[PDB]
């Protein structure tokens, strides 16, 4: 069958068509390793950036993008190139940004070049229609082809496949899968995990969040620092806490 | 003229000048580290710019080609506004260095104001069976034909198994030269009279 020609024929992606779409030890010991949930309003624009200390291991950053909002403050490529990331960057370190679908998916890298990255991998999430097969799509002008999956690009500087796949949200709905927090916390790298435009409903243990609509904060810098100091200072985050 | 038409050569002498404007270009280039590979010096000499006045490009690219595709895109004057991936699947419709692999990119670029084609009709998701290693999947000459219906399209570094109606297939496994395009055929002849295409 051509699931591309089907999709032009009835309006059903080709993704909707995907089926099935010892590692709970692992799980199991990311839990046991994890921080306690820290979190912090702050609108990044106008917040120093060096004032989130330490240096981190994982950084995932998620900037609410114009091209989210379809039907419905935005942060510009502009804007998103300014961040001052590599000052709070871990020497060996990674990044997992979320780009969208268009022109991100190269003024992205720029920014992970610009930061100090090279990408090692392109995580595409793609969005199945199997609940709303006619609705169509209001296609950027720019665009060739209807858009039904976004980027995260992930960087490194000094179990899982690079898909995942999920209905589309609801219009207005800008959350991301939480898949990515999987694929993320298996790979090990480390345990200070930021979370740049996080949101009340995206706080998760083992991670610090900061952004400007969170309702609370318990941020602590000293606190923070205090889940890393040693003997902890090298933990994978895979490993069993030392006694 | 509207059958499969081909030319054995290498990529990186033949002069594509004598070749005529095209809607489409596609190519899958052998990026730089079986078969013969090109060197990114050599990839962004090609002269992709004198193919194509409007039209689209698409361009295979796989680990670190993602970047350096995006620069020979660039290079070659196009502006990247699509990326279609392949997600790979068995007969059963199943998903087959720090991530596994189940996809695969091509970039799509535009040149100049293309007008009159069908944006918008298909998807950039792509679910197909692995037929051959390294082939591209065929249901991508279809999205291609239904955005640009009847139009010249040229492919570069392609197989036998790539030859398709209303395309020129470039590659050095072919099967001598074989074309019908009388335009084509005029300006190949004054170009080569002794059929041979050289340094
Ligand atoms: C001699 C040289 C200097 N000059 C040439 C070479 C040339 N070639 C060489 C290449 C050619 C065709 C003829 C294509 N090749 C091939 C293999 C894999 C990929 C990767 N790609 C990634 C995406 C994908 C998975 C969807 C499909 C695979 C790309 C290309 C295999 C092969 O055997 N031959 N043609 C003219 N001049």
């Amino acid at each position: 069958n051509d699931y591309c020609q089907h999709f032009v024929d009835t309006g059903h992606r080709p993704q909707n068509f995907i089926r099935d779409v010892l590692i709970r030890l692992k799980d199991e010991l990311i839990a046991k390793s994890n921080t306690p949930p820290m979190y912090l309003q702050a609108d990044i624009e106008a917040f120093d950036i060096r004032e989130l200390t330490p240096k981190f291991d994982v950084i995932l950053l998620e900037p609410p993008l114009e091209e989210y909002y379809r039907e419905t403050k935005c942060w510009t490529w502009d804007d998103i190139m300014k961040l001052e990331i590599d000052e709070i960057a871990a020497p060996r370190s990674f990044i997992f940004l979320w780009c969208g679908s268009g022109e991100g998916l190269d003024l992205g890298r720029v920014c992970l070049r610009k930061w100090g990255y090279r990408r090692c991998e392109d995580i595409c999430w793609i969005k199945t229609n199997k609940n709303n097969p006619g609705k169509t799509k209001t296609l950027d002008p720019k665009a060739v082809f209807q858009r039904t999956k976004e980027h995260c690009l992930m960087g490194i500087k000094g179990v899982d496949i690079d898909l995942i796949i999920t209905e589309e949200p609801e219009i207005g709905n800008i959350e991301k899968p939480v898949e990515i927090f999987h694929i993320i916390e298996h790979f090990c790298l480390g345990r200070r995990r930021l979370h740049l435009f996080g949101r009340d409903s995206t706080i998760r243990p083992g991670w610090l969040t900061v952004g400007p609509t969170l309702t609370n904060s318990n941020y602590n810098a000293e606190t923070y620092a205090s889940y890393f100091s040693a003997p902890n200072s090298y933990l994978t985050g895979c490993t069993e806490e030392i006694e | 003229l509207f059958p499969p038409q081909w030319i054995c050569c290498d990529i990186r002498y033949l002069d594509v000048s004598i070749l005529g404007k095209f809607a489409v270009v596609m190519a899958d280039p052998p990026w730089d580290i079986p078969y013969g590979t090109l060197t990114d010096d050599e990839m962004r000499r090609l002269n992709i710019p004198v193919l194509q006045d409007d039209g689209f490009l698409f361009l295979w690219v796989t680990g670190r080609a993602m970047e350096l595709g995006r620069e020979c895109l660039n290079l070659w004057g196009y502006e990247r506004v699509d990326e279609i991936i392949w997600v790979k699947t068995n007969q059963l419709q199943r998903i087959i260095h720090w991530l596994n692999h189940g996809k695969e990119h091509c970039l799509v670029g535009v040149k100049g104001n293309p007008q009159g084609f069908n944006q918008g009709l298909d998807c950039d998701v792509i679910v197909a069976e692995v037929r051959s290693t390294s082939h591209k999947p065929d249901e991508i000459y279809g999205m291609i034909e239904r955005l640009s219906p009847g139009t010249r399209k040229i492919e570069l570094f392609g197989r036998p198994h790539n030859v398709q109606p209303n395309w020129i297939t470039l590659g050095n496994q072919l099967d001598g030269i074989h074309l019908l395009d009388p335009d084509v055929v005029a300006r190949f002849k004054q170009r080569y009279p002794d059929g041979i295409i050289s340094k």
